[PDB]
């Protein structure tokens, strides 16, 4: 499945972009509409950071393990099949006993070859790959043990018929919960609408909270989506980033371009001082506190960005994004009144390498849905032609510092999310 | 003694926790009533003691040893102790 | 979710199905989603309900918007500012009194919050 003989030339060639970690960031699941975020998280666990072992007593691993809690129908389980089939050694198993491989091991006669093996589980099949479990708030008392013990020392220790082995799983761990009640609360914290543990939970670099809200444009994008899809595979007849997809096949031998281990140098006072800032503002608000397995976990994506773009050191830039990475994840977690404190305070590494044509955008669909909700409220049902006045965009943009509105309104995402801008009367609206 | 050393450290929480329980709790108690007997006020004229509440302890007597009391009681937050930070850092 | 999505087009696919069609025509469609829309029905429950949230949601709405451009908050000439508000074209003694009632039972156990819609 994997050669790797002449072919590095181009990979170093589109290494050499100084893009490709968008275009790598935009190449996972293609098939998957949207959910941007959740696309870069896998696209670093994918690489992955740097195992380190300071003598033999101090284990630190270099997985990054991603959690994926989200309410129905927005595509965790896509996820996790996308990423089963663009990596080797990935085993895919599920919190239901829904599956080929479980995560526990046992030993037993095999029923088809009737040979007495040992069941190894699905953690340690996947020793340096990657242990894909769907429907993780459904395991067993069992399969909790068993995962915490992988995701804790990195091995599985039987001791089941006579057998006492401590047989060992080095995966990534990408998982896949629906929250408690089938519906994500931002009012509570990820660990209080998530049946897990938190002994699971701060096993994951990054948690990904999806969130499925009734926004008419992406609902448009969407749909457009799966109906072209279910019309171009119609049995008969056998997409959107600033950046062209890359090819699985030419990807996945990107990937494997692992043989390369990797090693940083960089700053440390700009660190020390962020998780500084972020004890202070996670103890003053009542919040769920920063601790060392954050900036362990940023050093870990840092190194899996510097794997992506091929560097052997990583750069300023490196940091930065891992902890944008790091703080989005961990920010997302909190209540609904941290979260919102967190995002304005910290907002200055929360943007790195996050344009204004997208900041702007995001600000402007806040606006328009708090109109939308305050015309429903009591005219029964949103209207037509919602708008909005350009003053209060102005304002805000100020308030984030922008003042250069005009490329945003001449930009392609403005135009592509159905906005409009009507300088006769300062207002902007959307058709629906 | 050295043995004896490693288990004070142990004694303390034993019998040290409950100490400075005592002493986190001379305050944690004197907040616990005060900050609702003007709660009716807690809306009024004035928000809520926003700041001299560390400042007044201090006249008619430690900002150390008062500040994680107070960031103790923020940490939960229902009615007083939220609705208290809600609107000071707002308002300064 | 979008496996109602996918439901409504298989539901489209089958209406063409019966008729023997080759292609989905909009009104198949149409049916689908009029099964669909039927088949969810809407959870009723006690007291001027969709109507005491139907106000409270912009109420919050409201307080939320004032929260960012002002900080005064009081307790008095806000329930006031926010009744003057509501009744920014309409009026009456009951509905008043009604709105009194409802501020009354919101703070109860919510003083303007820090929740969610
Ligand atoms: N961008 C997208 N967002 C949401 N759903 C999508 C997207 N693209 C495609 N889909 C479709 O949504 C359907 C949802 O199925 P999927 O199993 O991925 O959801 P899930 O997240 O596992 O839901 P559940 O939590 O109920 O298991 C899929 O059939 C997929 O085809
Ligand atoms: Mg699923």
């Amino acid at each position: 499945g994997e050669l790797t003989d002449e072919d590095v030339k181009m990979i170093t060639s589109l290494s050499k972009d100084q893009q490709i970690g968008e275009k790598i960031f935009a190449s996972i699941a293609p098939s998957i509409y949207g959910h941007e975020d959740i696309k870069r998280g896998l696209a670093l666990a994918l690489f992955g950071g740097e195992p380190k072992n300071p003598g033999g007593k101090h284990k630190v691993r270099g997985d990054i393990n991603v959690l994926l809690c989200g309410d129905p129908g927005t595509a965790k389980s896509q996820f996790l099949k996308y990423i089963e089939k663009v990596s080797s050694r990935a085993i895919f198993t599920t919190g239901q006993g829904a599956s080929a491989v479980g995560l526990t091991a046992y030993v037993q006669r095999h029923p088809v070859s009737r040979e007495w093996t040992l069941e190894a589980g699905a953690l340690v099949l996947a020793d340096r790959g990657v242990c894909l479990i769907d429907e993780f708030d459904k395991m067993n008392d069992q399969d909790r043990t068993s995962i915490h013990e992988a995701m804790e020392q990195q091995s599985i220790s039987i001791s089941k018929a006579g057998i006492v082995t401590s047989l060992q799983a080095r995966c990534t761990v990408i998982a896949a919960a629906n929250p408690i009640g089938g519906r994500y609360d931002p009012s509570l914290t990820f660990s209080e609408n998530v049946d897990l543990t938190e002994p699971i939970i701060s096993r994951f670099d990054i948690l990904c909270v999806v969130r499925d809200t009734v926004d008419p444009v992406q609902d448009e994008m969407l749909a457009r989506f799966v109906v072209g899809s279910h019309v171009r595979h119609h049995p008969s007849n056998k997409g959107v980033e600033p950046l062209p997809q890359e090819v699985l096949k030419k990807y996945i031998i990107y990937a494997k371009e692992r043989v390369h281990p990797k090693l940083n140098q960089m700053d440390q006072d700009k660190v020390a001082k962020m998780y500084s800032d972020l004890r202070k503002e996670s103890m003053a608000t009542g919040s769920i506190p920063i601790t060392v397995r954050h900036i362990e976990s940023m050093i870990r994506m840092a190194e899996a960005h510097a794997r992506i773009h091929l560097r052997d050191y990583v750069i300023e830039d490196d940091v930065n994004m891992a902890i944008r990475v790091m703080l989005e994840s961990f920010i997302d977690t909190q209540k609904f009144s941290v979260m919102r404190s967190m995002r304005k305070t910290f907002a200055r590494y929360l943007s790195f390498r996050r344009d204004n044509n997208e900041l702007l955008l995001f600000i402007l669909k806040q606006l328009v849905a708090e109109q939308v909700t305050y015309q429903r409220n009591r005219f029964g049902a949103q209207q037509d032609t919602i708008e909005v006045p350009e003053k209060d965009l102005v304002d805000k943009a100020r308030q984030i510092n922008i003042h250069n509105l005009s490329a945003f309104y001449d930009s392609e995402l403005f135009r592509m999310n159905k906005f409009s801008h009507d300088l006769k009367r300062k207002m902007i609206l959307q058709q629906f | 003694e050295e043995a004896l050393r490693l288990f004070q450290v142990s004694t303390l929480d034993a019998a040290l926790s409950g100490t400075l329980s005592g002493v986190e709790g001379f305050t944690s108690q004197e907040d616990q009533e005060m900050l609702s007997r003007i709660e009716k006020q807690l809306k009024r004229r004035f928000a809520i003691g926003s700041q001299v509440s560390e400042h007044s302890i201090i006249k008619d007597f430690p900002e150390h040893a008062i500040h994680k009391v107070l960031q103790l009681m923020l940490r939960r937050g229902e009615i007083q102790h939220r609705m208290q930070r809600k609107v000071l850092y707002r308002l300064k | 979710t979008v496996r109602q999505l996918e439901s409504m087009i298989r539901l489209s696919e089958a209406m063409a199905r019966m008729h023997c069609c080759d292609e989905v025509q909009p009104k198949h469609v149409k049916e689908a989603f009029r099964l669909l829309n039927k088949s969810i029905i809407r959870v009723e429950t006690p007291f001027s309900e969709y109507c005491r949230i139907s106000n409270l949601i912009v109420l919050h709405l409201r307080k939320v918007e004032e929260e960012e451009d002002e900080s005064a908050l009081k307790r008095s000439e806000l329930v006031n500012w926010y009744l003057k508000e509501i009744e920014s074209e309409i009026d009456s003694e009951e509905e008043l009194i009604n709105k009194k009632r409802i501020i009354e039972k919101v703070i109860h156990r919510l003083t303007h919050y820090d929740h969610v819609l």
